[PDB]
């Protein structure tokens, strides 16, 4: 027992070292290896729990804030699947979570979510596993009607066909083994085991369930769900009453340690070719707390994110007209960067800076993903996606920006939205630069109104919505490449200088008949030519500015 | 604990016109906002009028309950349900369920808006302007002050309030008693054109006097125009003054009677009808009452998360937050940069309690640009659970040369708001420029600002109320050496700083310190308020303050507990509780410092503010002076105008129509005279030239004002007993001074005035009269001190009042001439060297030898008094124009804008009958009186020091730091023997005589 303890301790210390020294090819593999190790030896889960709790307590005493949330989420992931965890360990974890409520956001928020789940699990062991499986596998249950689905969106022009095929194969291989009957068997086995501990003869149970017809299996599945949900909904749930109900069911099943896998969530893979595809898929998902949860995961770079922003804006605009999704659908957004082997991963970089756990777990997936595409097996990518969508519940909100584009001063503008960047270049006349008139409100820390009107000769301009560094209230960072005339004795020389400022809204107009070209979100397909004027402002909520949420593990660690 | 409450809904059942009711089981640990939301959801579910609740939101409705027949609003939306006063009241009545009425909020009537506009004009500030507040503390205070105001108004007798007498309980000094023969005084009672002298006992009450008068005049009623149907329907009023003699107080205790006895004047009274009490009736309050438990978060046991279900957590106790406080400095920006192009800027953040800095953090320096971004967390070495009530985040912006940092900007943020909730979230604070208030710069367009972020929580964090738990530890016998050291520490004056060893000793033997009230300020100065446990122990001590409560009122000590060094609410509360026993006359004596001490309150609503409101609503004289003090501070201090303005609004809402009308007329007169003074200043190009054209223009403007705009009469701001009428335009003039003040003379508007004498007013514009006000108040206090020693030093503290920013009025002392003018009028400029001139002038004014000798004696006494006063107070610029003498011989000093300790010139010595170095009997008497007065003040050194310390924060140019106050300590020779002090002052007298 001591060698297994030391082995698990070494694994946990490896994860901690990865978190404390942000020094690339093995980042994120340590957490995955730890999870695989506990999956191979489930009877040792309690061991890991103790270690985690100790490390967590240590982190609290030494003000090691960078490791608290990763260790807490690892503990919760283990507890969701573990059986035979003694009650004292549940109480210790719950007490730790309650103590963390004194920490500032995001620690208190994550700790509160964990404390809720831990209290329910302590009183009614097996609740977390049952609810996860029922919701993610869309098992029919009147007492727990919640359903969840992961929608995987990939731009075929941004991600290679080999990546798509490999991911599709991993997802299909996982889903072929996750039949409704197998999941019902897993729920029954896990609930009976989590409640009865050593009194549950796991071998006889597995044989009886495998030998039972579908009707019998469904009956026992519904009985177990009923007992768990009835006890969990009581004002004062008692572990003893839950044990009594589970003993009654077990004795009815068998007459008076095989690892139970936690299935991967149900994932639908979609090549994003239509701007309306997301809406259609969500409407289909809702066709017979909000009962349905859609976790939309996008794989790509900043261009994919601009597309996601367009789809989100359209969804909100439609919801204001037909109010059909929001009463029943909880929408959560997730992003995995797939960057070609530095300008297209801006948002990814930003996320990595504000959530180190996201950086070490999600941002490091791009090489592995790419490697998987070159190969002609443990589903590493699927496991990381599963962990991300299950544990990454803290949203970071991003301001969307609306742009009105005028090709002529007499015509109505074309409107679009962007999330990351608006780039503008001077069109070459079929002589260096164009005179631009700019009117903007300077974004000051006091929020003092300061309107600036300037006319200068420039070659281009870039509006960035995502801050580039830690030294940078949602405002645009504008960089203008101005042409400065220097008259030296030897003649008129032209030099270029970059001027930067911050603004919430800006209006720009060309003066010398030279036209502008605009690029939205670095996407060559979102290019507007022959532009005379444009205006940028925060995108209003379709009737408050419209913010798009992207879930991470920790939100913004301050 | 689910509490059953029945809610009476605003809708009625379709068939019975009976209001709908909904029974709910509310979590006692929830807040009022959640309770209201639950009521709204239940009403949506059960009302037959659901459309009503769909159309209107809950915020359009008030929550009311009935207590002792009155309606109270559950006003604070964040108040914890179980702390509601209604629940305690119902538990005492064994009433379950209780009833709460949901009543629709109505818009204010046009009459209410007009009255508010009138109030705003009187205040000189719009208290309804929410444009410049980060919270609702102002409105919250407006609502909380309703209940004490209405309690005072409801307990007020309007007839007695209309006629409130000016009296003192202090015994008559021996020298006045010698003027009363056989304990009898003569009073001349006037009515219409007739008068009758009667002889009464000095112990007779006005009622007994009236009864004796009517008995004596029974056969002569028709002669004094007294209807036979009327009987002793009348009151006694002072002739020519709005001052009434009523109640069961002996006639000798009325201040007017004491003044007449002091001067040797006849006591003239008028037999008047009592004023109409209906004029002092207060308009009906439209606002529901608000109970004293509003804003109470409750005890720790009700707020603690320990042992509770998450479903039962709606607020978290501050004492459960075991972490270091932190604030994120996002950055600063400024519209106009300082002209110096190579400056670095950094932010210094301090947690401050009172005057003590508990912890400090700073940002790294960055180039000073129009906007500087740090976006960094500063974590302090103080835990949240240890944050005291009233803690301020003091942010300062410092500038230095790019490689002594100069402090440039500052702003304060109260960390625990008026609802006892820890502040959280984002703040943009507009900062004050440096050429204890939590107010921000109102100039949001041009003043420097800082953006900060405080941590956000899932549930609000509340400071719990302390419970008085019995101390199980509450004795090591204090060693006699440490006893002597503690006594020596207690004996030091208020300016003496406490060492760390002194503080540790005081706190160690706190239970011995509690036995002497004089130890209280020092003991409380040793409290480490940044430690929650020590604060709890301190409140346990305050619960055992029996010696303090039973002791005699030491006004100096009690006022010291209101100084800026003491920010704790409970300490200040026990001080105010002690002050509630202070007499009205003494309250008038200390009202200025009491008004100033409000600046040291953490919040707008406080025990001291309520005390001031009560005393003003009980006594018209106190209320009049309170009005003017508050209004001047509103006009002058942008840092505190809001606090004074809300207090003034409450007072004015309690005044009645008579007082409001008087104040309106006064403000109108002041505005008109200000306009005239501005015009007159614009007509005169040079600083001292008062040409005939300027005088003619002044007279013309005053004539136009009198004929068109001035009220027929108004009460005088510096003396509410005086009522000014028509201007005596021919006597009005511009005075030849840099500030060109107006000399104005009004007729007495009271037809019972016995003399055709004018009320003289010097109207000053562009001059700050608060310094003169303080000095004259201190002179009245010194006179009271000397009167305790039976010393009449015949001072003449004239009326002086500030009416706004650098604008006010001064009383003209009649029959008084400046020494410079006498010296000039007798022999030209060389008169300053003519010792005989002043005595010759006094003998000319007093041709009767007995009157001349009396004037010489009064000169001796007043000279002694002003010598001692100007010595102790260090009054400078004593040229012969700033010293006046009355025709009756009173020497007095004027203009208090600031080679010998005091003025004792050879001509003064000549009036005392000295010739050279030969001592006269009058000079010996002068020396003895000087010594006695000086020692009498020396015995009250602590009171004097405290009074000036409380005025340090007015921004007066000559009272800026404690070093200024050390002058009083040195002048009074603190720490020397009484013999050494007497000898020292006699030496000062001889130094003045020789020089």
């Amino acid at each position: 027992s001591s060698d297994v303890e030391l082995d698990f301790q070494r694994s946990v210390q490896a994860v901690l070292r990865e978190l404390n020294t942000p020094n690339q090819s093995n980042q994120g593999m340590w957490r995955w290896s730890l999870h695989k190790k506990v999956e191979r030896n489930p009877g040792k889960s309690s061991i890991l729990v103790r270690i985690l709790l100790r490390e967590l307590e240590k982190a609290e005493s030494e003000d090691g804030r960078r490791v608290i949330i990763p260790l807490l989420l690892t503990l919760m992931s283990v507890l969701t699947k573990a059986t035979g965890i003694p009650e004292d360990l549940y109480h210790r974890a719950y007490t730790f979570c309650t103590r963390l409520l004194t920490l500032p956001a995001p620690y208190s928020t994550v700790a509160l979510d964990c404390a809720i789940r831990l209290k329910t699990e302590t009183a009614v062991p097996g609740t977390l596993y049952q609810r996860t499986v029922i919701a993610e596998q869309n098992l029919i249950s009147e007492l727990y009607p919640y359903q969840e689905r992961v929608f995987l969106f990939v731009d075929p022009e941004l991600v290679s066909a080999s990546v798509c095929s490999a991911l599709l194969l991993e997802i299909q291989a996982a889903q072929e083994q996750q039949t409704p009957e197998a999941c019902m068997r897993h729920v029954v086995s896990h609930a009976l085991q989590a409640a009865l501990g050593e009194a549950c003869h796991t071998g006889a149970l597995n044989r009886k369930l495998q030998a039972s017809s579908r009707r019998v299996l469904e009956y026992y599945f519904h009985a177990v769900v009923a007992a768990i949900e009835q006890v969990a909904s009581e004002d004062s749930p008692s572990r003893l009453g839950h044990l009594e109900k589970m003993e009654e069911i077990y004795c009815s099943l068998l007459g008076p340690l095989p690892s139970i896998p936690l299935p991967s969530p149900y994932i639908t893979f979609h090549l994003w070719t239509d701007q309306e595809q997301l809406w259609k898929e969500l409407v289909l998902f809702l066709r017979p707390s909000r009962v349905h949860t859609a976790r939309v995961l996008v794989l790509g770079d900043d261009r994919m994110l601009g597309r996601l922003a367009q789809a989100y804006y359209r969804l909100r605009k439609r919801e204001t007209k037909k109010f059909c999704l929001t009463p029943r659908l909880s929408l959560q957004l997730y992003y995995i960067p797939v960057l070609a082997p530095p300008e297209l991963g801006e948002l990814a970089s930003f996320l990595g800076r504000v959530d180190p756990w996201y950086e070490s777990t999600v941002n490091t997936l791009c090489p592995a993903i790419l490697k998987l595409a070159e190969m002609p097996v443990d589903p590493f990518i699927l496991d990381v996606i599963t962990y991300y969508v299950r544990m990454g519940t803290q949203p970071i909100y991003f301001q969307l920006y609306k742009v009105k584009i005028f090709t002529s001063l007499s015509h109505d503008p074309t409107e679009d939205i962007f999330l990351t960047e608006l780039k503008v270049k001077i069109q070459d006349s079929k002589g260096t630069g164009a005179e631009l008139s700019m009117c903007y409100q300077k974004a000051l820390l006091s929020h003092r109104p300061r309107e600036v009107t300037v006319s200068l000769r420039a070659t281009g301009l870039v509006l960035k919505a995502i801050p580039a560094g830690d030294t940078e209230c949602s405002c645009l960072h504008v960089s203008v490449t101005e042409v400065v005339k220097s008259s030296n004795l030897a003649g008129r020389s032209f030099t270029t200088s970059t001027n930067t400022f911050r603004t919430s809204s800006i209006q720009v107009q060309s003066q010398d008949q030279r036209l502008l070209t605009l690029w939205l979100d670095k996407d060559g397909r979102r290019t507007f030519r022959d532009v005379v004027r444009f205006e940028v402002s925060p995108c209003p909520e379709p009737c408050n500015s419209l913010l798009m949420p992207i879930n991470t593990f920790s939100g913004i660690i301050q | 604990e689910l509490i059953p409450i029945e809610f009476v809904l605003p809708t009625s059942q379709r068939n019975t016109k009976t209001p709908e009711t909904a029974l709910l089981h509310v979590a006692g640990h929830g807040n009022v906002e959640q309770m209201k939301a639950q009521v709204w959801l239940r009403a949506l579910e059960t009302s037959v009028s659901a459309d009503f609740y769909h159309r209107l939101g809950p915020d359009h409705f008030l929550l009311l309950y009935q207590k002792k027949g009155q309606w109270y609003e559950i006003y604070d939306k964040y108040q914890v349900v179980q702390t509601l006063d209604c629940l305690r009241y119902w538990k005492v009545l064994h009433r379950s369920p209780g009833q709460i009425h949901v009543v629709q909020r109505h818009a204010p009537s046009e009459e209410t808006l007009a009255f508010q506009r009138q109030l705003n004009a009187l205040i000189g500030y719009d208290v309804t302007d929410v444009s410049n507040v980060h919270d609702d503390e102002l409105e919250f205070t407006r609502r909380r002050l309703v209940t004490p105001r209405m309690a005072e108004v409801a307990g007020r007798d309007p007839k007695l309030y209309a006629m409130h007498p000016w009296v003192t309980s202090k015994p008559l000094p021996e020298y006045l008693l010698k003027k009363i023969t056989n304990n009898c005084v003569f009073i001349v009672i006037h009515r219409s054109t007739t008068s009758q002298t009667i002889k009464v006992s000095a112990d007779d009450t006005p009622g007994t006097i009236l009864q004796s008068f009517f008995t004596k005049m029974a056969k002569k009623k028709s002669l004094m125009d007294i209807p036979e149907s009327q009987n002793e329907d009348f009151v006694l009023r002072v002739c020519g003054r709005d001052e009434y003699l009523v109640g069961e107080t002996p006639i000798k205790n009325f201040q007017w009677v004491r003044q007449c006895l002091k001067n040797g004047e006849e006591i003239h009274l008028v037999l008047d009808t009592p004023p109409d009490p209906a004029l002092d009736e207060v308009r009906k309050e439209e606002w529901p009452l608000v109970d004293d438990c509003t804003g109470v978060t409750g005890y720790h046991e009700q707020l603690t998360i320990h042992g509770k279900d998450h479903e039962s957590v709606f607020t978290v106790s501050l004492w459960d937050c075991d972490r270091k406080f932190r604030v994120k400095i996002r950055g600063i920006d400024i519209p106009v940069l300082p002209r110096t192009a190579d400056l670095t800027v950094f932010v210094e953040a301090n947690i401050q309690y009172g005057q003590q800095v508990l912890c400090q953090r700073r940002t790294s320096p960055k180039p000073f640009t129009e906007e500087v971004l740090w976006n960094v967390w500063l974590e302090f070495s103080i835990k949240i659970k240890d944050l005291p009530k009233g803690a301020l985040l003091n942010l300062q912006i410092y500038c230095g040369k790019a490689p002594k940092a100069q402090l440039l900007y500052y702003v304060n943020l109260l960390l625990i708001d008026h609802r006892f909730l820890l502040r959280h979230g984002e703040y943009v604070l507009h900062m004050w420029q440096l050429s204890l208030t939590s107010r921000t710069n109102p100039d949001k367009e041009n003043s420097m600002s800082i953006s900060i972020l405080l941590d956000n929580y899932c549930h609000p964090i509340a400071l719990p109320k302390h419970r008085p738990t019995p101390d199980p530890e509450g004795r090591a016998e204090m060693p006699n050496q440490l006893r002597k050291q503690l006594e020596a520490i207690i004996a030091t004056d208020p300016l003496n700083p406490l060492t760390a060893e002194d503080k540790e000793l005081l706190w160690h033997f706190r239970y011995e310190s509690l036995k002497d009230p004089k130890a209280y300020p020092k003991l409380f100065s040793s409290v480490k308020w940044g430690q929650q446990e020590i604060v709890a122990k301190t409140y346990q001590l305050l619960a055992k303050r029996e010696v303090w409560d039973q002791s005699a009122l030491d006004v100096g000590l009690t006022m010291q507990l209101l100084d800026c060094n003491f920010s704790d609410e409970n300490v200040r509360a026990i001080a105010v509780q002690k002050l509630e026993s202070l007499e009205d006359d003494d309250v008038l004596h200390y009202l200025l410092q009491l008004v100033q001490a409000v600046k040291f309150e953490p919040y707008h609503d406080s025990a001291l503010a309520r005390f001031l409101l009560k005393r003003g609503l009980r006594n018209k004289r106190i209320g009049h002076f309170l009005f003017w003090f508050l209004r001047s501070e509103i006009a002058q201090s942008r840092h505190y105008q809001q606090r004074f303005a809300v207090i003034l609004e409450a007072y004015l809402r309690g005044c009645g129509t008579a007082m409001l009308h008087d104040f309106t007329q006064q403000v109108q007169v002041i505005d008109m005279l200000q306009k005239v003074t501005i015009d007159i200043k614009s007509l005169s190009a040079e600083k001292y030239d008062v040409s005939s054209q300027v005088i003619s223009q002044l007279k013309q403007k005053l004539e136009n004002l009198q004929n068109l705009n001035l009220p027929q009469s108004f009460r005088v701001p510096y003396d509410p007993g005086l009522k000014a009428g028509a201007l005596v335009i021919e006597k009005c003039k511009v005075m030849a001074s840099k500030k060109k003040p107006l000399w104005l003379e009004f007729k007495c508007a009271d037809p019972t005035a016995l003399s055709n004498e004018t009320i003289g007013i010097i109207f000053k514009h562009g001059d700050d009269l608060r310094q003169d006000m303080l000095i004259l108040q201190i002179l009245r206090i010194m006179e009271s001190i000397w009167e305790t020693e039976s010393l009449d030093l015949c001072l003449l503290p004239y009326g002086c009042i500030s009416t706004g920013d650098k604008i006010g009025m001064i009383e003209i002392v009649k029959d008084a001439t400046t020494i410079a003018k006498i010296q000039q009028s007798t022999v030209g400029n060389t008169g300053a060297f003519k010792d005989e001139v002043l005595s010759h002038w006094l003998k000319e004014k007093c041709p009767i030898e007995e009157k001349f000798q009396a004037a010489v004696e009064r000169f001796v006494y007043s000279c002694a008094g002003y010598c001692v006063a100007t010595f102790v107070l260090g009054i400078g610029d004593r040229h012969n124009d700033n010293i006046m003498i009355s025709e009756t011989g009173n020497l007095f000093h004027i203009d208090f804008g600031h080679r010998v300790p005091f003025v004792l010139t050879p001509d003064f010595l000549f009036v005392m009958g000295t010739s050279g170095k030969k001592t006269s009997l009058h000079f010996q008497k002068f020396q003895d009186v000087c010594v006695k007065a000086y020692l009498a003040l020396r015995h009250h050194t602590n009171l004097l020091i405290i009074l000036f310390s409380m005025m340090l924060m007015t921004g007066m140019p000559q009272l800026t730091s404690k070093e200024d106050i050390e002058y009083i300590r040195d002048a009074l020779t603190v720490g020397k023997s009484e013999e050494d002090a007497k000898k020292y002052f006699l030496d000062q007298i001889e130094v003045c005589r020789d020089k």
